[PDB]
């Protein structure tokens, strides 16, 4: 039994049978599914639990792991792997593989290259390995263990909610709590039980529709809020910060971060140098926003459009303020210090300008 | 259909041994050859299992990290491994044929190996000392077994009881071998060591 | 670094008051501010996290607010068991600082008077070459009080160790000790020694005395 | 999944009715069940396949039956080339696992052993080392008890091809079935 | 929840200790766990945080460069290994679970403290002396006798009465650092005065530093 794909993205759905199969997608990007079929009513009586044993490096996938070992299904040129209802082990090639593993406790580990992690419903022990990998996450209570690998690597939470009903609580009023420098996801919260992921090594976070918190670590991290009113932490090194829609507060931290409010009322606050170099970059976006500035904060930029009542806060009093034009920015100073806060062609035109300032 | 299996292996115990299973007589790479530990005395017990195909294998979880199965489609040849040997490793070690790859398929080991005797220990060759009514002769000390023991070149052969022999806590081994005479009214042959003694 | 200043380092409050106890951070600490109980046997347990959130188990009395810098925690009817220590601790910024402590004890609704025993030196101690006249004073109330030693009617002050237990838990009560030690030669050259405790409840000394000679 | 057989030995005489069993600790399907007959010094042989199927070469006397996690090997007569080790093996599910062994004897009339003792060879004591034998020869049943503690070693022979006895040595009291009290030698 | 910490002892200035704290009762891998110690002035410090799968660890920098907070995930155990020591470091030791929320973060369960030490003074026993109960020391019916337990060197001892039999009206005083630099204390006990010819008062003291174990007999004095 040989199937040869097209040139084009093929899937082919793969049953669970005893038999050796011949698979070939050819070119494009090609996926085998083990979860359309349903498990034969003999194999769940004597495999259990056990689901597919695949290797995508070794062209191998083992449909009766340890009892037949004539079942196998040789595959090449098959990108994309899916699991079976069942506990799987999966494990992809040195190519950017999508690798799903459905319901069941699966352990999936990616190999090479850039791939896509998605556990699915159960237990699962997920590993990025070498490259940059994204981890899908999915509404559920039940623990997953990532392990994004070396590379710059993203775990993604957009799945929590959904349209239609939610099975995992979050009670609290936010659909992730995401600390990467504790290396733990809170996933969902109910009164008096908490849910966690163990995240390691991964670099950044997609949050929910719903108010999340998302603390970094002390590498470069990438926070994407997406929708509601998040509460976005960087922590030490050089971070990109997104609030996306909703109300923002965007928290760099130490290092030369770089904060994009999007839409929506944010405050942006750059922060400061746990050690002179220490350059933030505020871009509230579209909306009234607020930018947080203070001694040992630096030379930090905002960058302004739709020329709206966008605040400053600063924490000096008025009379320690100083107002300079440099070029086309202007450059509000703290006297005694070297810190500055400059807002970006501010003399250009009426809309890059911020013209409102609460002192202390 | 047949499965010829290597000789007996005598090594000493830190080192690692390979055991051959050689197959003829039927489609090499359509059965699955298992192997089976036996100790002496003891029952049976699965090491584990290799597709000769594709080299696939699956192992006892008791037998992970010391067994170690490989295949030679060109030689139709299964080979096992035992890696850091034990004197718990001192066994009968047997190979089968097992599932076919068809349409009627029940999972029984059909076709037996002779068996490969694999006796690990840490004693050199060495022989053997020999010390109505009933007569007999006393086997003390040899390690590598075993001896033959006859009584007047053969020609008696009623009556005659030889023991099986007995490991003792030294590391050789001991028998002893009897003949029942009339109250009116002994070759011992050890190969390894030479040594033919006749009282 | 941010610190935690609580003003009040100790305050005492009547059964079913109302107490207050404040907590001041040199920097906006955006409500992350926690409530920690000590008992007296050292035992430490969370009350209050972020500002107003009350931890599982602990009762409704206890209360938290405030924002900014400045944060409060109230039990809004005090307890015999709410007698503790009582810390505040920011957990925005590293390093996570804690707040001096606030001891609170129970104002009781009646003054006490002490009991006070006297125990020579052990016969024990002296055979060991040693020599320890203790004081021992029971069961009052206000913890406030004090003891004078004197050796054949001449005031003395050194070598005397004073200790007093934690306010009773249930009668709310204090205990003390006063331990004069002398050397054992010099013990055994004098004959009265005398403990004399001032106390509120009365204006005249207690007056307790033995005679080394005396049995 | 854990195969239990019962019993450990088997007595039976010639023409007897034979049946020993085999449990597992779960359900076992009848098709991965299967029966395996060892003699000393050779390999085991398939014997009865799939619960109730006969192998090459199997006697028609042979038989095996059961479901579940209750199975059966049965002989309608007793012969004396049947006298082996049976194990039962399930691969319902891996690993496979295989029962502890039924060893099936031949019974027979009891038979009193017969005692001898062999002092230490003077060839012996040069070498400083003293060795006693007892013999136990040609008795029936095979269940003996022999004293002098842990200064011996047993050994016995396997069941005679013809009157079917055992022997037994250990390098004297005896106690057997066939002595009405302990024998001293 | 439960945090059984261990491993206080007495360490000479410059000297090292590893302390231990034995979690149960939670997924104990999920979690970011604390080290707190309490100076002799009953202020709390935060020592060490380590992530829930090791990878950080953060300090203050009171104890940057010394301290070694790790975990083993596997035995559930916690550990804060110590080095290059001082008498600042002398300090009632807490392990605590450590939890984010909201962004902030807070210790919600505490284990109970052990004692470190830090001095160059060396270990002594202490003696332990009845307090016998007398004329001097019974009025109303009540009877106060008790031990003095004297010259010892490290804290704590502990002292219970009749091997816990006796727990109400005892007064167990806090030590005192005497001048020669060993602690004493004395534990008071009120009985009444009826039991005095009839009923047995032991004091049991320990100190674990020296391995005393003593159980002294207080008798009454009679004239
Ligand atoms: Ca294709
Ligand atoms: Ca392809
Ligand atoms: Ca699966
Ligand atoms: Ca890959
Ligand atoms: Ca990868
Ligand atoms: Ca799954
Ligand atoms: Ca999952
Ligand atoms: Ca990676
Ligand atoms: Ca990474
Ligand atoms: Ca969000
Ligand atoms: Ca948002
Ligand atoms: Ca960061
Ligand atoms: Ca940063
Ligand atoms: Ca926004
Ligand atoms: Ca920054
Ligand atoms: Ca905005
Ligand atoms: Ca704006
Ligand atoms: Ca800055
Ligand atoms: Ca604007």
């Amino acid at each position: 039994n040989t199937v040869i794909g097209g040139a084009g993205d093929d899937v082919f759905l793969q049953d669970l049978g005893v038999w050796s199969n011949q698979l070939d997608g050819g070119a494009g990007v090609d996926t085998v599914k083990y979860n359309v079929h349903q498990p034969s009513e003999e194999r769940l009586e004597r495999m259990g639990d056990t689901g597919i044993h695949a290797d995508l490096q070794k062209g191998t996938v083992e449909k009766w792991p340890a009892l037949n070992l004539f079942s196998v299904d040789h595959v090449k040129n098959i990108e994309n792997l899916h699991g079976s209802r069942l506990n799987d082990r999966i494990a992809g090639d040195d190519q950017d593989n999508e690798l799903w593993g459905h319901d069941g406790n699966d352990t999936i580990r990616g190999r090479g290259g850039d791939d896509i992690l998605r556990g699915g419903l159960g237990l699962d022990t997920l590993y990025g390995e070498d490259g940059n990998d994204i981890f899908l996450q999915d509404d559920e209570t039940v623990s997953d263990d990532i392990d994004g690998g070396a590379g710059l690597d993203t775990v993604d939470y957009s799945a929590m909610i959904h349209p239609g009903r939610i099975v995992a609580p979050h009670e609290y009023g936010f659909g992730i709590e995401a600390d990467l420098s504790r290396e733990w996801v809170r996933k969902a919260s109910a009164l008096g039980v908490d849910y966690y992921d163990n995240v390691r090594n991964v670099e950044n976070v997609i949050g929910t529709s719903m108010k999340d918190v998302l603390i970094g670590d002390a590498q470069a991290n990438t926070l994407m809020g997406q929708g509601g009113d998040d509460t976005v932490r960087g922590g030490d090194g050089d971070d990109l910060l997104f609030g996306g829609d909703g109300n923002d507060m965007l928290y760099g931290d130490a290092g030369n971060d770089t904060l994009y409010g999007g839409l929506g009322d944010d405050t942006l606050e750059g922060g400061a140098g746990n050690d002179a170099r220490e350059h933030d970059v505020l871009r509230g976006g579209d909306g009234v926003d607020t930018y947080l500035f203070g001694v040992g904060y630096g030379h930090d930029t905002i960058y302004e459009s739709g020329g709206g009542h966008d605040t400053i806060r600063i924490n000096a009093g008025a009379d320690q303020l100083w107002f300079a034009r440099q070029g086309n920015d202007l450059e509000i100073r703290i006297l005694g210090t070297d810190d500055a806060l400059t807002v970006h062609d501010w003399y250009r035109d009426a809309d890059h300008r911020v013209e409102i300032i609460h002192a202390a | 259909v047949q499965l010829q299996q290597s000789g007996a292996e005598l090594v000493r115990p830190g080192t690692s041994v390979k055991v051959s299973c050689k197959a003829s007589g039927y489609a090499f790479t359509n059965y699955l050859i298992e192997w089976v530990k036996q100790r002496p005395g003891q029952g049976l017990e699965w090491i584990g299992v290799i597709n000769p195909g594709i080299g696939n294998t699956n192992y006892n979880e008791k037998f992970k990290g010391k067994a170690t199965l490989t295949a030679d489609k060109s030689s139709s040849t299964v080979y096992m491994q035992l890696s850091s040997l034990t004197s718990d490793d001192s066994a009968v070690y047997f190979c089968a044929r097992g599932l076919n790859y068809g349409s009627s398929q029940h999972w029984y080991f059909d076709v037996w190996g002779a068996g490969t005797s694999v006796t690990v220990s840490s004693r050199s060759t060495k022989g053997p000392s020999v010390f109505t009514a009933a007569l007999g002769c006393l086997v003390k000390d040899y390690f590598p077994e075993p001896v033959t023991v006859s009584w007047n070149s053969g020609a008696l052969t009623s009556g005659v009881h030889t023991f099986p022999a007995v490991l003792q806590s030294s590391g050789l081994y001991s028998l002893s071998s009897v003949v029942t005479v009339p109250s009116s009214s002994c070759n011992v042959n050890h190969k390894p060591s030479n040594t033919k003694v006749d009282k | 670094d941010i610190q935690m200043i609580q003003s009040t380092s100790s305050l005492s409050a009547s059964l079913g008051d109302r107490v207050t106890i404040s907590c001041r951070a040199s920097q906006d600490i955006s409500n992350y501010l926690n409530w920690y109980q000590q008992k007296p046997d050292g035992t430490v347990k969370l009350l209050i996290y972020y500002t107003s959130r009350l931890h599982s188990g602990v009762p409704s009395r206890f209360s938290g607010s405030g924002s900014g810098t400045d944060y409060s925690l109230t039990i809004s009817n005090l307890e015999q068991e709410d007698i503790a220590t009582y810390f505040c601790q920011q957990g925005n910024t590293l390093p996570y600082t804690f707040g001096g402590g606030t001891k609170l004890e129970i104002k009781r609704t009646a003054d006490a008077a002490p009991t006070v025993s006297i125990f020579p030196p052990s016969s024990e101690q002296l055979t060991s070459g040693g020599a320890s006249v203790v004081c021992f004073l029971n069961n009052f109330y206000p913890k406030d009080i004090n003891v004078k030693w004197k050796i054949d009617g001449s005031e003395r002050q050194n070598g005397v160790l004073n200790s007093w237990t934690d306010q009773d838990s249930k009668d709310s009560t204090y205990s003390m000790s006063s331990t004069l030690t002398l050397t054992k030669d010099e013990y055994e050259r004098h004959n009265s020694y005398t403990c004399e405790a001032t106390h509120k409840t009365s204006t005249s000394p207690i007056v307790k005395s033995f005679n080394r000679n005396e049995c | 999944i854990v195969m239990t057989q019962s019993p450990a030995i088997l007595s039976a005489s010639l023409g007897e009715r034979v049946t020993m069993t085999c449990t597992a600790s779960s359900s076992v399907s009848s098709s991965y069940l299967h029966w395996y007959q060892q003699k000393p010094g050779s390999s085991p042989k398939l014997w009865i396949y799939s619960t109730s199927n006969l192998a090459s070469g199997v006697p028609a006397r042979f038989s095996g039956s059961g479901s579940g996690t209750s199975y059966s090997l049965t002989i309608s007569s007793m012969e004396a080339e049947d006298a082996a080790t049976y194990y039962c093996h399930q691969y319902h599910r891996s690993p496979p696992t295989f029962g502890a062994g039924t060893k099936l004897e031949i019974k027979r009339t009891v038979a009193a052993p017969s005692v001898f003792i062999f002092p230490p060879s003077d060839e012996q004591l040069k070498s400083g080392t003293a060795s006693v034998v007892c013999l136990l020869n040609n008795f029936y049943p095979r269940e003996a008890k022999v004293q002098w503690s842990g200064n011996s070693q047993e050994s016995v022979t396997e069941q005679d091809s013809k009157d079917s006895t055992y022997s037994l040595s250990s390098t004297c009291e005896v106690t057997h079935q066939g002595l009405s009290s302990p024998v001293t030698k | 929840v439960n945090l059984v910490e261990s491993g206080g002892d007495l360490v000479k200035p410059g000297g090292s200790l590893k302390l231990s704290c034995a979690a149960s009762g939670f997924t104990f891998s999920s979690y970011g766990m604390s080290w707190v110690r309490q100076t002799p002035d009953k202020r709390l410090e935060w020592v060490a945080t380590i992530s829930s799968g090791g990878t950080y660890t953060y300090y203050p920098d009171s104890v940057k460069g010394r301290f070694t907070i790790s975990r083993d995930n596997a035995k559930n155990t916690l550990y804060l290994q110590m080095s290059s020591l001082k008498s600042e470091d002398t300090a009632m030791y807490y392990c605590a679970r450590e939890i984010m929320r909201g962004g902030g973060y807070y210790f919600d369960y505490w284990s109970q403290g052990t004692t470190l030490t830090v001095s160059s003074r060396s270990t002594k026993g202490p003696s332990v002396f009845p307090l016998a109960p007398s004329s001097k020391s019974t009025s109303g019916g009540t009877a106060a006798l008790g031990c003095l337990v004297k010259d010892y060197f490290p804290e704590p001892v502990t002292v219970s009465w009749n091997s816990g039999a006796l727990t109400s009206g005892v007064h167990t005083f806090p030590a005192v650092l005497q001048s020669s630099g060993l602690y004493s204390l004395s534990s008071v006990v009120t009985v009444p005065s009826s039991s005095l010819g009839t009923q047995t008062y032991i004091c049991n003291v320990n100190h674990k530093p020296s391995n005393t174990k003593v159980d002294k007999k207080v008798e009454p004095k009679s004239c």
